[PDB]
């Protein structure tokens, strides 16, 4: 009984970082679950699978570090996933892409930037069709 | 003529036309049309020097206890001088039966005020005031609601801009906030989506 | 003709805007200490003269005592400590530019009427 | 002449500077129906509106 | 295929309350 | 681009500044009438954002621009005035900050910014200095503003030199530091207040008055001297600032250098002072009585008495037996004239 | 171990003690609020955070706005703003408040809720789902964490 | 049809009573249901672990908008002009303008998330499925000018998600 | 006395009512309830657009129960264009209409409860309000403001998933109520700050036109349901509550066995959905499949025109009445027969419930005030507007 | 998740709570389903379909 | 490969660049303007010709109901290519 429970805490202690690596990614993702299973993890973005976890808790993600060459974890985000398994997270789909793997079409990006309000990149509205009524040349002789 | 169609309910409309002359009867005073549409729903005039007196009446039995006063709905039409259509929806709670009651006003007219008559009209009141300027004739207090405080105008007159002229924002070294003209950016783009060709031949004002 | 509101004739009328501009006439250092004005109190006194002003082309008493109505009612909200010094400083427009009756000026700003 | 001037919420600026167009709207030139030539209407002339500098929007 | 889904059965439901005295 | 719309928040002009100073006291209300226009406005910022975010308010979508520099990098000063059409200066500060010299304030940055100013092609770039500025021993910092006059008046030759005097307003430095001397709770002055005279300058006036110095032509080599209605004597001055702010007024002669010991002694904080050995001969010069130079209706703006604007600005440390409490009360102050 | 660095640190030890734990105020005017109240409710809650629904202008930082902005509420809203000490943060929450939303036209909402107080961030929703709420929520710590105060003033 | 409420009258009953004068004084029934929220604590929490976790959404759902190509790579859009003619608050705006291929085409089509309302009306409308209400839904910005969106930022957002967006319509498509 | 303004910040106040009270020593005197704090003035709004355009505002008032709102507009909508709905967008508009009662009824009782300081209720359900949330979304793709009730029914079917998970979900949910069973129904604090407070004769109600549960738990047995079954209610089975005191604590539990309605209720609606268009047939009215308008001409043709100036009423100003769970609800219609309401008035059920707040008002101490504002359902986004 | 604490927890209870799953588990229901087909209309007969009757 | 402006940054794909005397620029300046690498246009060419030996076609943008309404290109004209009005692709009766 309790003597399984705490089994079950060791075996997620032992499951998981070993020793030095299991309090980093404590603080790194707050939950301390087996990584059961794994994701495509493309910039290391391991993306853990499960079940036996009530609804809404059985998918999960830890996000690595420098997403775009750039950043660190102590400062992980949404927008970190790509939009295959962001679709993938919110169960919109029971299959994980590495199944059913997208269109891949040539103009859609890949390197995947997130969200960047700060930072010298930063969109900016402007004005859009070029000009009017075009000003009148002025003369450019003398007299 | 069904499936997509609702159904005509030609009983109630014999027995509220039947209540309608009935009623056009008993106040030939002010009583005018009774008109009853297939929507099983009855319609009267009245003439506003008669609203309170009709009113009264109306709240007490006769073969319908029209009770609460559900609304005190209004229209206001700029093309006919007397612009403003105030309408009394009502309910006789014992008969189950629904009717409407409207008028008709000027912008100087003072509109008898059924406040003592039914009090649900203390705001119904200053409101239809307010928006309007459908004066009244003897109530507590003319106070605005809904519009603020030094707010002049009177929307929903149908007239004057849905912007309005007012348009206020703080201000700096007034350390306040203060009311300007409008200045809207993108502008309200209206459509005028009116169709030439009539779709509703049985209807149709002739041009005489 | 048609049946008036209050007043009939002026004077009905002219006899209780007397009784307004008093209404406002003492009223005003209580606004001015209610919302601690930062304008000298003759100042009020004289907007109050001026408001006054704007109403000098009506003369249909219906007109006069609706609109004593409708500025009593707003003294209703000023005395009642309703408003906000913001709302007392809504009738000064201090944070407006002036406005050039000049032509010529209204020509040099923009395409106007 | 009821003027409702005063009674009226506009603003003094907007009933000195400017005259109301009364009319009777014409049919469209690109298509038949004669349906919206009936009933008057009245429509105020129109003024100036600069470029938002932001998005070129109507200002 | 013509489908859509009309109930495929359900089964009993209590809208009443019970408050044991235990 | 030229003038469109009503003048107003959302209707455009073609102002284009670049408002150095927009940081500190006057810049947020210059600021505040180019944006009140509807005139769009570059504001560079050193401080940081959190400093100057209440001036969002001020501009209508994208009227305002916000832009970090180094005032020691040259060129960084060269890509903010770039799209400049017009250059107001602000740059300054009284008590003199440690890391940066008194001396770069006035001399260094200001021509920076005059030649830059010219080669952007600048078509006004504008100065500010003091009605106090003719040299002299007193105030390193009043005479400093006489260098940078100089070196503002020759890199950028056509630049306008404005000198306004005590200008006073909800924050002024000058002010408030009168009113806060009631936490001090004596009231020394060197040699009292007799032997010398101010006239102080209303700041929104100054402000609008930028403003339409920016919209004439006219002005340009100009040397404006903006200056009060009023030309009060610094004691009967002070007696004014406690007869508004209702606290106990013990005033008393202390000696220019012993007052100047204990500025000295208020200086040693790193946290600002409200005392410094600036302060103490910049208090105790005289405002000079200039007729020549232009006048302030020469902008049509007119000239708004201290009393008329006092209160306001000194509610705030009266006592709440005083605070709820009428204007008209306290009684003017004697004027020289 | 140096002189500069130990500001730095420093900086580091109140922008933390900051961004861990804000208390928004409760002040929602429309359906923006039960979005809200969603962020607070147990399948997401906010609190893990740090953060609470605290009552008062005063005892709370930032002020979290939401639903319409009409014209007679407005003044009310800035006097509350101003009411609440510093370092003030407020975000900004709906599609009405954005800038008057679906009443953009009319003489009833005051457009954008920028025109009365400082906005800080601006989050996009009619009303937001309530998890892009609380991601805007992690954007504000993010732009505290960013800020840095001491620094500057070391350097000022 | 109607119920009353309440109405019951309590037995007179002496170990009734007396069983009720002990809810009086014992409190009882507090400690009954005083016991109830301890088994709440024994009970599993239901917080989802954002942001390492995320709340379930159906394939339906509306959040940022995207203009998206043909497969071949060409903008779907032909400026119809009718989803800016439907935008319930009016947020979008259009040029249409001919190509110098001739085809029709937006200059400047834009919309501002500022008045959009997110109804989806024009995810409905367009004829040919220019305009998609995507799947992303957290993008809150700095300033208020990162959301009043040109052409140019809703082509990009159609890149980043078409894959997305795409297989979302495949789920989709049918019910409409 | 002493004059004091109230909220809107009052948590109490929700951000809306600033009712003034010139205060005695705590017992009330003057006690004036200001409003037009959130006025929207949508009257205007609503008039210069076309009727399908008309459509969101309804959820924008509401801001709780939602589905009933827009139903509130397609009966008033199709009565004028005599249009009767396939059944099965009527069995759906009950379906929901009633879950938007569960969501409005939660709604009421857990706030309530918080202005009694309860707390935990609160967080024991917006678990389930999340829970239901997932459906509006999952049949709408928004969590709330959900527009899948239109005048000519339904946007569009519902996905195959639902009808089991939704079953699961009310399998468990009686548990849930019973759980509140053992709190405040029975617990004494409860009943002291609520037993004979705000008690109102049946007279004023029917005075000032009281409507719903308000009715109800004073007595007046008036009802928007069993005497109109405008809908599928006269399929249904169901059964009224009724109040006998007047006591709050009267209108609570009959809002509970309201909720035990909905259990029932929903029960048979999953019991009874005909398969069939959720549409009405004609294009005129009710758009093309995206299958059918992309080949068919005349599809596309009403497609652009609908989609475009839309349907055309005939001509005609009407009225029609409501129920809301919070009352008559006001659908107030002005129209020139153009796609462009010229007027329409939309009369809140709360409306004249504030309008006699004040009646209750004078004569208690405050506490009883808080109590009063929580006893009468009121969300304040639609009373101004 | 322990069954002597699911014990003392139903204990405390007065109720089952395994017998009403208050967590949503498992069961729940799959995402990805087979296509609607949906219903054909009942006026989409072409022998006849003039307006003059449905409208 | 966006054409670049005189002042450095990329034209819009419907060119618009400001000019180098417009102050409007300087909004670009601390932050990045941007444009569409994908220009559709070099994309409407980019793809061959498809040809049929037919006559009248029907185009339908690729899905049913996935893409624009069902369309009848002619193809009377040999000399030139059947472009759709709304894939933008060309068409030709080869024969
Ligand atoms: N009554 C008065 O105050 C009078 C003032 N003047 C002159 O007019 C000018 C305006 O006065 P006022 O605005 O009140 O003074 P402030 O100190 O309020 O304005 C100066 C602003 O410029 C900033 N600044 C300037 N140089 C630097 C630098 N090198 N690094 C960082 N920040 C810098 C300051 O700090 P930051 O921006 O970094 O916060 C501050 O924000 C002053 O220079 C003053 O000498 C003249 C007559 C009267
Ligand atoms: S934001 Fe959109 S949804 Fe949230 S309240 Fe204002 S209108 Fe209703
Ligand atoms: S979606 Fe593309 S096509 Fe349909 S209207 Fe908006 S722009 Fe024109
Ligand atoms: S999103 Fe909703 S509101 Fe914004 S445009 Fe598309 S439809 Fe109109």
């Amino acid at each position: 009984e309790l003597v399984q429970v705490l089994k079950r805490g060791l075996q997620q202690i032992t499951g998981h970082g070993g020793l030095r690596g299991y309090l980093r990614v404590f603080f790194r993702t707050n939950d301390a679950k087996v990584g059961t299973l794994v994701g495509e993890d493309k910039y290391g973005n391991k993306y853990y699978e499960d079940n036996k976890q009530f609804f809404g808790r059985h998918r999960w993600v830890v996000y690595t570090t420098e997403m775009n060459g750039k950043n660190t974890f102590w400062d992980v985000d949404g927008s970190m996933v790509p939009p295959e398994w962001h679709r993938w997270l919110h169960s919109m789909t029971d299959d994980p892409p590495t199944t059913k793997p997208l269109t891949a079409r040539k103009f859609i990006w890949t390197n995947h930037k997130f969200n960047v309000t700060g930072t010298p990149e930063q969109y900016v509205p402007y004005s859009t069709t070029r000009k009017k009524i075009q000003e009148w040349i002025p003369p450019s002789t003398p007299y | 003529t069904r499936p997509t169609v609702r159904p005509r309910n030609d009983v109630a409309h014999k027995q509220l036309s039947a209540f309608g002359e009935y009623v056009a009867e008993i106040l030939p005073k002010y009583v005018q049309q009774v008109q009853v549409s297939c929507f099983n729903e009855l319609e009267v005039c009245i003439h506003p020097d008669g609203v309170i007196p009709v009113l009264t009446f109306l709240r007490d039995h006769t073969n319908a206890q029209f009770k609460s006063l559900v609304d005190l709905t209004a229209v206001d039409v700029p093309t006919r001088q007397n612009r403003f259509e105030i309408v009394y929806n009502l309910l006789s709670l014992r008969f189950n039966s629904r009717i409407r009651v409207k008028t008709y006003t000027d912008e100087l007219t003072p509109i008898e005020s059924a406040v003592s008559v039914f009090k649900a009209a203390n705001w119904y009141e200053r409101e239809i005031w307010d928006m309007f300027g459908v004066f009244f004739a003897n109530h507590p207090d003319l106070r605005r609601i809904l519009t603020d405080y030094g707010f002049e105008g009177h929307p929903f007159r149908k007239d004057f801009p849905l912007s309005g002229y007012v348009e206020l924002r703080y201000d700096d070294e007034v350390k306040r906030v203060v009311a300007e003209p409008v200045e809207l950016a993108q502008e309200f783009r209206k459509f005028d989506l009116n169709s030439p060709w009539e779709a509703f031949p049985v209807y149709r004002q002739p041009p005489e | 003709f048609v049946k008036p509101i209050f007043s009939r004739d002026m004077n009905e009328a002219k006899r209780r805007v007397r009784e307004l501009y008093r209404a406002w006439y003492r009223e005003v250092p209580n606004t001015v200490h209610q919302f601690q004005l930062d304008i000298t109190v003759k100042m009020g006194r004289d907007k109050v003269r001026e408001m006054f002003m704007k109403n000098a082309h009506v003369t249909d008493p219906r007109v006069v005592d609706l609109l004593v109505i409708k500025g009593k009612i707003e003294l209703e909200e000023t005395i009642k400590v309703w408003k906000q010094r913001t709302h007392v400083m809504r009738f000064f427009h201090e944070t407006e530019a002036p406005r050039p009756k000049d032509f010529l000026s209204k020509f040099y700003v923009g395409h106007d009427p | 002449k009821l003027d409702i001037t005063t009674l009226t919420g506009v603003p003094e600026e907007h009933i000195k500077t400017r005259k109301v167009r009364i009319f009777v709207p014409a049919r469209n030139n690109m298509q038949s129906g004669v349906n919206n030539t009936k009933k008057w209407k009245m429509e105020f002339d129109t003024r100036e509106r600069w470029e938002n500098p932001l998005m070129g929007w109507a200002s | 295929k013509q489908d859509m889904p009309p109930p495929g059965g359900y089964g009993p439901i209590d809208y009443k309350r019970n408050l044991p005295r235990r | 681009l030229m003038p469109h719309g009503k003048g107003g928040r959302s209707s455009v002009s073609g102002i284009v500044a670049t408002v150095f100073g927009a940081t500190g006291f006057l810049g947020r209300y210059v600021v505040n009438h180019l944006g009140r226009m509807g005139s769009q406005v570059i504001i560079p910022y050193r401080c940081d954002k959190y400093d100057i975010m209440h001036l969002r308010p001020m501009g209508d979508l994208g009227q305002l621009l916000f832009l970090e520099w180094d005032a020691r990098d040259k060129d960084s000063i060269r890509r903010v005035v770039q799209h400049s059409n017009v250059v107001i200066n602000l740059i300054g500060r009284d008590w003199e900050t440690k890391n940066f010299d008194f001396e770069d304030v006035f001399v260094k940055i200001p021509q920076a910014i005059a030649q830059l100013s010219k080669e952007a092609g600048v078509e006004k770039f504008i100065h500010v200095s003091h009605l106090n500025a003719n040299i002299k021993s007193s105030s390193r910092y009043l005479r400093n503003k006489a260098v940078g006059e100089k070196v503002v008046r020759d890199a950028f030759p056509e630049a306008i030199i404005v000198k306004p005097s005590d200008i006073f307003g909800r924050e002024d430095r000058f002010l408030n530091s009168f009113a806060s001397m009631h936490r001090f709770g004596p009231i020394p002055l060197g040699s009292l207040g007799w032997k010398t005279v101010k006239q102080p300058v209303y700041v929104v006036d100054v402000s609008k008055g930028i403003v339409n110095a920016v919209k004439d032509p006219d002005a340009n080599g100009k040397s404006f001297a903006f200056v009060g209605p009023s030309r009060y004597l610094l004691f009967h001055l002070v007696k004014y600032i406690f007869a508004v702010a209702h606290r106990l007024f013990l005033p008393f002669p202390l000696p220019l250098f012993a007052y100047r010991w204990v500025a000295r002694v208020f200086e040693i904080s790193p946290f600002e002072p409200w005392i410094t050995r600036d302060k103490v001969e910049r208090m105790h010069i005289t405002d000079m009585k200039l007729p020549h130079l232009p006048g302030l209706e020469d902008l049509g703006i007119q000239a708004t008495p201290l009393e008329l604007k006092a209160i306001e600005v000194l509610r705030r440390h009266r006592t709440y037996r005083w605070l709820s409490a009428e204007i008209e009360d306290v009684k003017p102050a004697k004027t020289v004239n | 171990s140096r002189g500069e660095y130990v500001v730095a640190k420093l900086d580091d030890l109140v922008n933390w003690a900051r961004r861990s734990s804000l208390w928004p105020m409760t002040f929602g005017l429309a359906c923006c609020a039960v979005e809200m109240m969603h962020m607070a409710a147990p399948r997401y809650d906010m609190d893990r955070f740090g953060v609470v629904f605290r009552a008062s202008p005063r005892q709370s930082d930032v002020m979290i706005v939401a639903g319409t902005l009409t014209n007679k509420m407005a003044p009310a809203l800035r006097k509350v703003y101003d009411q609440m000490p510093e370092p003030r943060y407020v975000v900004s929450m709906g599609s009405c408040a954005n800038g008057g939303g679906y009443y953009h036209y009319s003489y009833s909402v005051v457009r954008g809720c920028d025109r009365i107080v400082p906005v800080d961030i601006y989050i996009p929703g009619c009303p937001p789902t309530a998890e892009a709420l609380l991601y805007g929520i992690l954007q504000l710590q993010r732009k505290i964490k960013r800020e840095r105060r001491l620094q500057i003033w070391y350097r000022r | 049809t109607y119920k009353y409420v309440n109405m019951q009258d309590p037995e007179m009953d002496m170990k009734s009573v007396t069983d009720r004068a002990a809810r009086t004084l014992l409190w009882t029934e507090l400690f009954r249901g005083l016991g109830m929220t301890l088994s709440y604590l024994f009970r599993e929490p239901a917080t989802i672990n954002y942001p390492f976790e995320k709340g379930p959404l159906s394939p339906r759902f509306r959040g940022e908008h995207a203009l998206r190509r043909y497969p071949s790579g060409e903008e779907r859009c032909i400026a119809c002009k009718l989803c800016e003619a439907i935008c319930p608050a009016q947020a979008i705006t259009i040029e249409a303008e001919p190509r110098a291929d001739g085809s029709r085409r937006t200059t400047r089509y834009d919309i501002d998330m500022t008045k959009c309302i997110y109804c989806g009306f024009c995810q409905e409308a367009c004829p040919v499925d220019a305009i998609v209400e995507g799947p992303n839904f957290e993008f809150s910005t700095e300033t208020h000018e990162e959301l009043l969106y040109n052409k140019e930022k809703l082509l990009n957002n159609g890149d980043k998600w078409e894959a997305e967006i795409a297989a979302n319509i495949q789920a989709d498509y049918l019910y409409r | 006395n002493i004059t004091l303004n109230f909220g809107p910040q009052h948590p109490a106040a929700h951000g809306v009512l600033r009712l003034v009270m010139e205060l005695s020593g705590e017992m009330v005197r003057k006690c004036d309830p200001h409003i037009g704090l959130l006025h929207r003035g949508t009257e205007k709004l609503i008039e210069y657009k076309t009727y399908l355009q008309a459509l969101p505002y309804f959820d924008r008032l509401d801001y709780v129960s939602m589905m009933c709102n827009e139903q509130a507009y397609s009966l008033a909508v199709e009565k004028l264009l005599n249009i009767r709905p396939p059944p099965r967008a009527q069995w759906i508009r009950v379906l929901f209409g009633e879950i938007t009662r569960l969501l409005n009824h939660i709604m009421a009782v857990t706030t309530h409860a918080l202005d009694l300081g309860a707390m935990t209720p609160f967080f024991w359900l917006f678990e389930e309000r999340e829970k239901m949330f997932e459906f509006y979304e999952r049949v709408s793709g928004a969590r709330m403001h959900a527009a899948y009730i239109r005048p000519g029914g339904v946007h569009q079917d519902l996905p195959l998933g639902l009808m089991d998970d939704i079953y699961q979900f009310s399998k468990n949910f009686s548990l849930r109520l019973d759980e509140l069973e053992e709190l405040l129904t029975n617990n004494r604090i409860w009943r002291n700050r609520t037993i004979d407070i705000g008690v109102v004769t049946a007279e004023e109600a029917l005075n000032y036109g009281f409507s719903g549960v308000m009715l109800r738990g004073s007595g007046i047995q008036w009802d928007l349901r069993k005497t109109q079954p405008y809908d599928v209610y006269d399929q249904v089975e169901f059964d009224v509550p009724v109040g006998s005191r007047g006591d709050c604590y009267d209108r609570y539990l009959c809002r509970v066995e309201e909720m035990r309605q909905s259990l029932r209720i929903i029960a048979q609606c999953l019991n009874k959905m005909p398969p069939g268009e959720i549409k009405v047939d004609d294009a005129k009215v009710s758009p093309p499949k995206r299958a059918e308008m992309k080949t068919s001409m005349e599809s596309l043709i009403h497609h652009f025109k609908l989609y475009t100036e839309g349907y055309q009423v005939p001509p005609g100003a009407t009225y029609t009445a409501i129920e809301a769970p919070k009352g008559e609800f006001g659908v107030y219609l002005v129209s020139d027969g153009s796609s462009r309401p010229y007027r329409c008035k939309i009369k809140a059920p709360g409306f004249a419930h504030l309008a006699g707040l004040d009646k209750m008002s004078k004569g208690h101490m405050l506490a009883d005030v808080v109590a009063i504002i929580g006893t009468q359902d009121i969300v304040f986004g639609e009373v101004d507007r | 998740a322990t069954r002597l604490i699911q014990r003392l927890r139903n204990w405390a209870s007065g109720h089952d709570l395994q017998g009403k799953l208050q967590l949503r588990y498992q069961e729940i229901s799959k995402r990805t389903q087979p296509p609607p087909k949906l219903p054909v209309g009942p006026s989409h007969k072409l022998s006849n379909n003039y307006y003059c009757t449905r409208d | 490969g966006v054409r670049v402006s005189p002042t450095g940054e990329k034209v819009t794909h419907t060119g618009q660049v400001y000019d180098d005397k417009d102050y409007r620029r300087i909004r670009f300046v601390g932050r990045q303007k941007e444009v569409n690498e994908n220009f559709a246009i070099d994309l409407i060419a980019e793809q061959p010709v498809s040809e049929v030996e037919t006559r009248v076609i029907a185009c339908d943008g690729g899905g049913g109901a996935l893409g624009h309404p069902k369309v009848y290109i002619n193809l009377d004209k040999e000399t030139k290519t059947g472009t759709c009005g709304y894939c933008g692709l060309q068409f030709r009766q080869h024969h």
